[PDB]
């Protein structure tokens, strides 16, 4: 069909990236397809960061379609900040392409040690215009306007190591990715893909919470006060000065997480947020959760949640859609 | 872990 498909390759079944191209000469890059941000960036040839020494860099001189800008800009993520300047060149995703304003990152030190430990060169934001720095229209919105795709929407079907690969589909909804039918939840703001849901972590509840659906986040996040209470009665231990929480794999008290809207319910069984630490000793398990204080009631449903539910991001409907993923 | 924009 006309839908533009982009494969999502799995790495140590903890993260996934996809391929993207910049420039008329088509320089390739491994990118994080991040619904939690709205800017695109690839490490620049002019980047002196040690991290850049092992990454695919972008050479703007090798592209005749390159439009110089120069404006300086920084992008701050929960995991760190990157710096560089704007440029504009041809951007290629799957079989679609288009001139798009992006950032050439020349400084990645504050994204370490993550940046060099994992494998991705840059990040492609899939959020909304107001979530971007530089008022940039989402590329999927761009493509739809330029009639290169049927609908201004995209979907995420995450991979499962040694089972199947995942796919970022742009343009339409492919029924082979999920079971049953898709239910939608209207966004409370066209910034992140954020909706209202009553959060239920066992007996702990936060009604009408603000929930962000983010493919670029590898855990489930909750406000500190709420998550610390949660871990309190569940015998969850925090490794000192480290974003890691563990408990016993045989802990039968870890509840099924519940996210309810007026009409729908989304759950996440413990199997989706617990992992044995050692590959030979299954005594202790890691809890895929992390305290993040954006505000008093904001939660981030990252990959653990998306490995269970196929997701649809519809700009026109200004909604996020959910359904059980196949396999 | 990773948390992608403020």
């Amino acid at each position: 069909s006309e839908n533009d498909v982009i494969e999502l390759d799995d790495v140590a079944n903890i993260m996934f990236y996809g391929e993207g191209e910049v420039g008329d000469n088509h320089q390739k890059f491994m990118l994080i397809f991040d619904t939690g941000s709205a800017n695109l960036w690839v490490p620049s040839k002019k980047c002196n960061s040690s991290g850049c020494s092992i990454k695919n860099l972008y050479d703007s001189s090798k592209s005749k379609s390159y439009e110089k800008d120069g404006t300086k800009v920084d992008i701050t993520y929960g995991s760190g900040t990157v710096k560089g300047f704007f440029s504009k060149d041809l951007v290629t995703l799957g079989h679609l392409s288009m001139p798009y304003k992006f950032i050439e990152v020349i400084d990645t030190d504050d994204l370490e040690p993550i940046y060099s430990s994992v494998e991705f060169d840059g990040i492609l934001g899939l959020g909304w215009k107001d979530l971007s720095i530089g008022s940039i229209d989402p590329i999927v919105v761009e493509l739809k306007n330029q009639n290169k795709i049927d609908n201004a929407l995209f979907t995420f079907y995450l991979p499962v190591h040694d089972v199947h690969a995942g796919y970022l589909t742009i343009g339409g909804i492919e029924e082979k990715f999920y079971e049953g039918n898709i239910t939608y939840e209207k966004l409370n703001h066209d910034l992140y893909w954020q909706i209202d849901l009553d959060v239920h972590f066992g007996k702990q509840t936060m009604e009408k919470a603000n929930v962000i659906v983010d493919s670029g986040t590898t855990t489930i996040t909750a406000p500190s006060e709420f998550l610390n209470k949660f871990f309190a009665n569940l015998n969850v231990i925090k490794v000192p000065f480290l974003p890691f929480y563990v408990t016993t794999c045989d802990n039968k008290e870890m509840p099924t997480l519940e996210f309810k809207s007026a009409n729908n319910t989304y759950t996440l069984e413990p199997e989706y947020y617990m992992n044995p630490i050692l590959e030979v000793d299954d005594t202790l398990c890691m809890i895929t959760m992390l305290p993040v204080d954006i505000d008093s009631n904001t939660f981030i449903l990252g990959d653990p949640f998306m490995r269970k539910y196929f997701t649809v991001f519809d700009y026109d409907k200004e909604s996020v859609g959910f359904a059980i993923a196949k396999n | 872990x990773v948390v992608x924009a403020x």
